Protein backbone atom coordinates (compact mmCIF):
# COMPACT_ATOMS: atom_id res chain seq x y z
CA UNK A 1 0.00 0.00 0.00
CA UNK A 2 1.05 3.81 -0.93
CA UNK A 3 -0.48 6.32 1.31
CA UNK A 4 -2.11 9.00 -0.57
CA UNK A 5 -0.11 12.07 -2.07
CA UNK A 6 0.45 14.82 0.30
CA UNK A 7 -0.29 18.68 -1.25
CA UNK A 8 0.49 21.81 0.23
CA UNK A 9 -2.30 24.05 1.65
CA UNK A 10 -5.25 24.20 -0.73
CA UNK A 11 -6.85 28.01 -0.45
CA UNK A 12 -9.81 28.84 -1.99
CA UNK A 13 -11.61 31.51 0.08
CA UNK A 14 -12.93 33.85 -3.38
CA UNK A 15 -11.83 37.20 -4.27
CA UNK A 16 -11.89 39.02 -0.61
CA UNK A 17 -9.15 36.72 0.81
CA UNK A 18 -10.77 36.76 4.14
CA UNK A 19 -8.92 33.08 4.96
CA UNK A 20 -5.97 34.91 4.75
CA UNK A 21 -7.06 38.27 6.59
CA UNK A 22 -8.88 36.19 9.18
CA UNK A 23 -6.29 33.91 9.81
CA UNK A 24 -3.17 36.53 10.17
CA UNK A 25 -5.48 38.13 12.93
CA UNK A 26 -6.80 34.17 14.78
CA UNK A 27 -3.71 33.00 15.49
CA UNK A 28 -1.34 36.02 16.34
CA UNK A 29 -4.35 36.97 18.68
CA UNK A 30 -4.56 33.29 19.74
CA UNK A 31 -0.87 33.52 21.53
CA UNK A 32 -0.87 37.31 22.55
CA UNK A 33 -4.22 38.59 23.28
CA UNK A 34 -6.80 35.61 22.79
CA UNK A 35 -9.81 37.64 24.30
CA UNK A 36 -10.17 39.86 22.12
CA UNK A 37 -10.80 37.49 19.07
CA UNK A 38 -14.44 36.81 21.01
CA UNK A 39 -15.93 40.59 20.26
CA UNK A 40 -14.22 40.71 16.72
CA UNK A 41 -15.20 37.53 15.37
CA UNK A 42 -17.65 35.85 17.69
CA UNK A 43 -21.21 36.28 18.74
CA UNK A 44 -23.82 34.46 21.14
CA UNK A 45 -24.57 31.95 18.56
CA UNK A 46 -21.09 30.84 17.68
CA UNK A 47 -20.35 26.90 18.90
CA UNK A 48 -17.16 26.36 20.60
CA UNK A 49 -15.60 22.42 20.89
CA UNK A 50 -12.72 21.42 22.17
CA UNK A 51 -11.68 17.27 21.86
CA UNK A 52 -8.68 15.02 22.23
CA UNK A 53 -7.21 12.56 19.47
CA UNK A 54 -4.77 10.94 21.84
CA UNK A 55 -4.00 10.66 25.86
CA UNK A 56 -0.66 12.43 25.90
CA UNK A 57 1.13 12.37 29.33
CA UNK A 58 1.10 15.50 31.25
CA UNK A 59 -1.15 16.67 28.26
CA UNK A 60 -1.34 20.53 30.14
CA UNK A 61 -4.24 21.17 27.70
CA UNK A 62 -6.17 18.34 29.26
CA UNK A 63 -5.63 18.98 32.86
CA UNK A 64 -7.25 22.56 32.39
CA UNK A 65 -10.20 21.40 30.22
CA UNK A 66 -10.81 19.37 33.15
CA UNK A 67 -10.67 21.71 36.01
CA UNK A 68 -12.64 23.37 33.78
CA UNK A 69 -15.10 20.99 33.80
CA UNK A 70 -15.12 20.74 37.37
CA UNK A 71 -15.32 24.17 38.12
CA UNK A 72 -18.87 24.48 35.37
CA UNK A 73 -19.55 21.71 37.81
CA UNK A 74 -19.64 23.63 40.68
CA UNK A 75 -21.13 26.39 39.89
CA UNK A 76 -23.46 25.65 37.20
CA UNK A 77 -24.33 21.75 37.91
CA UNK A 78 -26.80 21.78 35.33
CA UNK A 79 -25.59 23.35 32.01
CA UNK A 80 -26.20 21.68 29.09
CA UNK A 81 -22.36 20.94 28.56
CA UNK A 82 -22.45 17.79 29.83
CA UNK A 83 -24.41 15.72 27.30
CA UNK A 84 -24.00 18.53 24.18
CA UNK A 85 -20.73 18.36 24.51
CA UNK A 86 -20.06 21.62 23.48
CA UNK A 87 -20.12 25.15 24.31
CA UNK A 88 -22.40 28.15 22.92
CA UNK A 89 -21.58 31.85 22.84
CA UNK A 90 -19.20 34.36 23.80
CA UNK A 91 -19.52 34.19 27.63
CA UNK A 92 -19.01 30.76 28.36
CA UNK A 93 -16.48 30.24 25.18
CA UNK A 94 -14.18 33.26 26.91
CA UNK A 95 -13.72 31.12 30.00
CA UNK A 96 -12.58 28.37 28.68
CA UNK A 97 -10.29 30.22 26.38
CA UNK A 98 -9.01 31.47 29.49
CA UNK A 99 -7.75 28.71 30.75
CA UNK A 100 -6.61 26.82 27.70
CA UNK A 101 -2.42 26.67 27.90
CA UNK A 102 -0.62 29.57 26.41
CA UNK A 103 0.66 29.33 22.96
CA UNK A 104 3.15 30.03 20.58
CA UNK A 105 2.48 29.41 16.68
CA UNK A 106 4.92 29.84 13.85
CA UNK A 107 4.31 32.30 11.21
CA UNK A 108 1.79 31.78 8.65
CA UNK A 109 4.99 32.84 6.18
CA UNK A 110 6.32 29.50 6.73
CA UNK A 111 3.63 27.85 4.68
CA UNK A 112 5.49 24.24 5.18
CA UNK A 113 4.40 24.41 8.58
CA UNK A 114 0.85 24.99 8.12
CA UNK A 115 -1.37 22.56 6.30
CA UNK A 116 -4.64 25.47 5.60
CA UNK A 117 -7.57 24.22 3.35
CA UNK A 118 -10.35 25.98 2.89
CA UNK A 119 -13.57 27.02 0.19
CA UNK A 120 -16.81 28.49 0.12
CA UNK A 121 -19.92 26.60 0.60
CA UNK A 122 -23.57 27.55 -0.19
CA UNK A 123 -26.89 27.48 1.85
CA UNK A 124 -25.87 28.91 5.26
CA UNK A 125 -29.03 31.10 6.83
CA UNK A 126 -28.76 34.72 6.24
CA UNK A 127 -28.51 36.57 9.61
CA UNK A 128 -29.89 39.62 7.95
CA UNK A 129 -32.94 37.94 6.53
CA UNK A 130 -32.62 39.65 3.69
CA UNK A 131 -31.97 36.67 1.22
CA UNK A 132 -32.82 32.73 1.41
CA UNK A 133 -29.51 32.28 1.36
CA UNK A 134 -26.13 32.55 2.92
CA UNK A 135 -22.61 31.79 1.78
CA UNK A 136 -20.08 29.99 3.88
CA UNK A 137 -16.20 29.66 4.24
CA UNK A 138 -15.09 26.47 5.80
CA UNK A 139 -11.24 26.49 6.82
CA UNK A 140 -9.49 23.96 8.40
CA UNK A 141 -6.23 23.70 9.58
CA UNK A 142 -3.39 21.36 10.33
CA UNK A 143 0.12 21.99 12.28
CA UNK A 144 2.02 22.44 15.42
CA UNK A 145 2.39 25.11 18.07
CA UNK A 146 4.28 25.59 21.24
CA UNK A 147 1.99 25.02 23.99
CA UNK A 148 3.56 26.07 27.45
CA UNK A 149 3.33 23.45 30.31
CA UNK A 150 2.82 25.50 33.48
CA UNK A 151 3.92 22.44 35.89
CA UNK A 152 7.64 23.27 34.43
CA UNK A 153 7.41 26.50 32.70
CA UNK A 154 8.29 25.43 29.56
CA UNK A 155 6.65 25.10 26.09
CA UNK A 156 6.16 21.51 24.61
CA UNK A 157 5.30 20.89 20.96
CA UNK A 158 1.42 20.32 20.15
CA UNK A 159 0.26 19.13 16.59
CA UNK A 160 -3.92 20.34 16.43
CA UNK A 161 -6.59 20.81 13.96
CA UNK A 162 -8.50 23.27 14.00
CA UNK A 163 -11.79 23.67 11.82
CA UNK A 164 -13.17 27.23 11.26
CA UNK A 165 -16.91 27.91 9.57
CA UNK A 166 -17.25 31.25 8.38
CA UNK A 167 -20.50 33.42 7.16
CA UNK A 168 -21.65 36.71 7.30
CA UNK A 169 -22.47 38.10 10.09
CA UNK A 170 -25.32 39.87 12.69
CA UNK A 171 -26.17 43.22 11.68
CA UNK A 172 -24.15 46.13 13.53
CA UNK A 173 -21.16 43.76 14.22
CA UNK A 174 -17.26 44.22 13.82
CA UNK A 175 -16.81 42.81 10.42
CA UNK A 176 -18.85 41.53 7.67
CA UNK A 177 -18.34 38.22 8.75
CA UNK A 178 -18.50 35.62 11.58
CA UNK A 179 -17.31 32.78 13.08
CA UNK A 180 -20.57 30.10 13.53
CA UNK A 181 -18.52 27.04 14.29
CA UNK A 182 -14.88 26.46 15.96
CA UNK A 183 -13.63 22.62 16.40
CA UNK A 184 -10.10 22.40 17.87
CA UNK A 185 -9.01 18.97 17.85
CA UNK A 186 -5.72 18.29 20.12
CA UNK A 187 -3.33 15.74 19.13
CA UNK A 188 0.41 14.71 20.54
CA UNK A 189 1.53 17.15 23.02
CA UNK A 190 5.26 16.30 23.33
CA UNK A 191 7.82 17.64 26.31
CA UNK A 192 10.80 20.08 24.22
CA UNK B 1 -29.03 37.01 -4.32
CA UNK B 2 -27.21 35.28 -1.38
CA UNK B 3 -25.60 36.92 1.16
CA UNK B 4 -21.52 36.48 0.27
CA UNK B 5 -19.25 38.35 2.18
CA UNK B 6 -16.19 35.83 1.17
CA UNK C 1 -28.97 15.52 21.10
CA UNK C 2 -29.59 14.67 17.43
CA UNK C 3 -26.50 15.79 16.14
CA UNK C 4 -24.59 13.49 18.04
CA UNK C 5 -26.63 10.67 16.94
CA UNK C 6 -26.40 11.43 13.45
CA UNK C 7 -22.73 12.28 13.22
CA UNK C 8 -22.62 8.61 14.97
CA UNK C 9 -24.60 6.96 12.20
CA UNK C 10 -22.07 8.55 9.57
CA UNK C 11 -19.34 8.16 11.13
CA UNK C 12 -19.94 4.43 11.85
CA UNK C 13 -21.02 4.20 8.19
CA UNK C 14 -18.40 5.72 6.24
CA UNK C 15 -15.01 4.35 7.87
CA UNK C 16 -16.63 1.04 7.86
CA UNK C 17 -17.37 0.96 4.37
CA UNK C 18 -13.40 2.12 3.66
CA UNK C 19 -12.07 -0.16 6.42
CA UNK C 20 -14.20 -3.14 4.25
CA UNK C 21 -13.21 -1.91 0.58
CA UNK C 22 -16.75 -0.55 0.16
CA UNK C 23 -17.72 2.52 -1.93
CA UNK C 24 -18.40 5.27 0.25
CA UNK C 25 -20.01 7.65 -2.98
CA UNK C 26 -23.56 6.67 -2.13
CA UNK C 27 -22.69 9.13 0.80
CA UNK C 28 -22.32 12.24 -1.20
CA UNK C 29 -25.05 14.85 -2.21
CA UNK C 30 -23.52 14.17 -6.32
CA UNK C 31 -25.68 11.04 -6.96
CA UNK C 32 -28.86 12.02 -4.67
CA UNK C 33 -32.19 12.20 -6.58
CA UNK C 34 -33.57 15.44 -4.69
CA UNK C 35 -30.27 17.23 -4.38
CA UNK C 36 -29.32 16.45 -8.19
CA UNK C 37 -33.04 17.68 -9.72
CA UNK C 38 -32.96 20.80 -7.31
CA UNK C 39 -29.22 21.53 -9.08
CA UNK C 40 -27.21 21.28 -6.12
CA UNK C 41 -23.55 21.50 -6.89
CA UNK C 42 -21.41 18.37 -7.19
CA UNK C 43 -19.76 17.43 -3.50
CA UNK C 44 -16.56 20.25 -2.91
CA UNK C 45 -13.85 17.33 -2.13
CA UNK C 46 -10.32 18.06 -1.16
CA UNK C 47 -8.39 15.22 -0.85
CA UNK C 48 -4.47 16.19 1.00
CA UNK C 49 -4.50 19.29 -0.40
CA UNK C 50 -5.72 17.79 -4.29
CA UNK C 51 -9.45 19.02 -5.05
CA UNK C 52 -10.74 15.65 -6.72
CA UNK C 53 -13.84 16.45 -8.89
CA UNK C 54 -16.09 13.15 -7.98
CA UNK C 55 -17.04 10.70 -5.06
CA UNK C 56 -16.20 8.05 -7.60
CA UNK C 57 -12.51 9.24 -7.95
CA UNK C 58 -12.24 9.51 -4.61
CA UNK C 59 -13.20 5.34 -3.99
CA UNK C 60 -10.84 5.17 -6.59
CA UNK C 61 -7.87 7.08 -5.14
CA UNK C 62 -9.00 4.74 -1.83
CA UNK C 63 -8.08 2.32 -3.66
CA UNK C 64 -5.50 3.07 -5.40
CA UNK C 65 -3.36 3.57 -1.88
CA UNK C 66 -4.21 -0.03 -0.43
CA UNK C 67 -3.11 -1.32 -4.04
CA UNK C 68 2.18 -6.60 -1.79
CA UNK C 69 5.42 -5.69 -0.29
CA UNK C 70 3.47 -7.09 2.54
CA UNK C 71 4.10 -10.35 4.51
CA UNK C 72 1.16 -12.77 4.91
CA UNK C 73 -1.46 -11.78 7.60
CA UNK C 74 -1.36 -8.04 6.84
CA UNK C 75 -4.29 -5.55 6.12
CA UNK C 76 -3.13 -3.04 3.82
CA UNK C 77 -4.79 -0.13 5.27
CA UNK C 78 -6.82 0.44 8.56
CA UNK C 79 -8.24 3.51 9.35
CA UNK C 80 -9.17 4.00 13.38
CA UNK C 81 -11.60 6.99 14.43
CA UNK C 82 -10.27 8.26 17.67
CA UNK C 83 -12.13 11.22 17.88
CA UNK C 84 -15.26 13.27 16.55
CA UNK C 85 -17.15 16.48 17.22
CA UNK C 86 -20.46 17.88 15.62
CA UNK C 87 -21.94 21.05 15.37
CA UNK C 88 -24.97 22.50 13.74
CA UNK C 89 -24.37 25.13 11.68
CA UNK C 90 -27.85 25.97 10.22
CA UNK C 91 -30.59 24.40 12.28
CA UNK C 92 -32.79 26.03 9.25
CA UNK C 93 -31.43 23.71 6.26
CA UNK C 94 -34.12 24.56 3.55
CA UNK C 95 -32.10 23.59 0.20
CA UNK C 96 -34.16 21.56 -2.09
CA UNK C 97 -36.23 20.67 1.17
CA UNK C 98 -39.73 19.25 0.68
CA UNK C 99 -42.03 21.80 1.35
CA UNK C 100 -43.72 19.19 4.23
CA UNK C 101 -40.12 19.03 6.00
CA UNK C 102 -39.83 22.94 6.48
CA UNK C 103 -43.54 23.01 8.17
CA UNK C 104 -43.61 20.26 10.34
CA UNK C 105 -40.04 20.28 11.37
CA UNK C 106 -38.92 23.79 13.22
CA UNK C 107 -35.00 24.53 13.69
CA UNK C 108 -35.69 23.15 17.20
CA UNK C 109 -36.92 19.43 16.21
CA UNK C 110 -33.13 18.94 14.91
CA UNK C 111 -34.33 17.32 11.85
CA UNK C 112 -32.75 19.90 9.60
CA UNK C 113 -29.68 20.25 10.03
CA UNK C 114 -26.81 21.43 8.33
CA UNK C 115 -23.68 19.92 10.36
CA UNK C 116 -20.14 20.70 10.19
CA UNK C 117 -18.52 17.22 11.31
CA UNK C 118 -14.34 16.88 12.40
CA UNK C 119 -12.89 13.25 12.87
CA UNK C 120 -9.39 12.09 13.92
CA UNK C 121 -7.85 9.06 13.65
CA UNK C 122 -4.88 6.89 12.65
CA UNK C 123 -4.56 5.30 9.52
CA UNK C 124 -2.62 1.92 9.48
CA UNK C 125 -0.66 0.60 6.33
CA UNK C 126 0.57 -2.95 6.72
CA UNK C 127 -1.14 -3.82 9.88
CA UNK C 128 -2.25 -6.75 11.80
CA UNK C 129 -5.86 -6.30 11.54
CA UNK C 130 -6.45 -5.79 14.94
CA UNK C 131 -2.63 -4.55 15.78
CA UNK C 132 -1.99 -0.83 16.47
CA UNK C 133 2.09 -1.70 16.78
CA UNK C 134 3.10 -4.00 14.29
CA UNK C 135 2.27 -1.57 11.21
CA UNK C 136 4.65 -0.14 7.99
CA UNK C 137 3.50 2.97 8.52
CA UNK C 138 1.29 4.95 10.83
CA UNK C 139 -0.44 8.28 9.65
CA UNK C 140 -2.08 10.86 11.72
CA UNK C 141 -5.64 11.63 9.65
CA UNK C 142 -8.42 14.54 9.99
CA UNK C 143 -11.29 14.52 8.42
CA UNK C 144 -14.14 17.17 7.97
CA UNK C 145 -17.32 17.08 6.68
CA UNK C 146 -20.48 19.42 5.81
CA UNK C 147 -23.61 17.38 6.26
CA UNK C 148 -26.94 17.77 4.70
CA UNK C 149 -30.25 16.34 5.20
CA UNK C 150 -30.59 13.21 2.29
CA UNK C 151 -34.83 14.56 2.03
CA UNK C 152 -35.55 11.22 -0.04
CA UNK C 153 -34.57 9.40 3.53
CA UNK C 154 -35.86 11.51 6.21
CA UNK C 155 -38.71 10.22 7.58
CA UNK C 156 -39.49 8.52 4.35
CA UNK C 157 -42.10 5.17 5.26
CA UNK C 158 -40.45 1.83 4.50
CA UNK C 159 -36.81 3.71 4.01
CA UNK C 160 -34.94 1.21 6.06
CA UNK C 161 -31.53 1.68 4.46
CA UNK C 162 -30.01 4.70 3.77
CA UNK C 163 -28.45 7.16 4.37
CA UNK C 164 -30.07 9.98 6.47
CA UNK C 165 -27.47 12.74 6.05
CA UNK C 166 -25.32 13.36 3.16
CA UNK C 167 -21.90 14.94 2.24
CA UNK C 168 -21.68 18.20 1.15
CA UNK C 169 -18.19 18.96 1.51
CA UNK C 170 -15.23 16.93 2.36
CA UNK C 171 -11.76 17.89 3.14
CA UNK C 172 -9.35 14.96 4.31
CA UNK C 173 -6.14 15.58 5.42
CA UNK C 174 -3.25 12.54 6.33
CA UNK C 175 0.52 12.82 7.32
Amino acid sequence: PTPLPQLPSNVRDGENNVASTFLQAFFQLWDHDRLTLIPQFYDSETTFSVVFATDSPQDPASSSCSKFSRNLNILSPRHPSTLQRLFVGSNLIADLWKVLPATRHPSLDQTSQWLIDCHTFPHLADPTGMAPYAMGLMINVNGQCEEADISQNLYGTRTFSRCFILGPSKPGAPHPYRVLSDQLTLHTWKPQ
Amino acid sequence: QVNNPF
Amino acid sequence: LSRRYAAKSFVEWYYRQINENKPVASGYVNNNATYTKAGHPPADITINGRVVATPEEWDTMLKEQRASTLPIGRKPVRYDVDCFDVHVINADYRFAAPQRMIEQHAPTDGVRMMMALTVSGSVYFGASPRSTDDYVIKQHFNDVFILVPNWDVLEKPGARSGRKYLIASHKYRAY
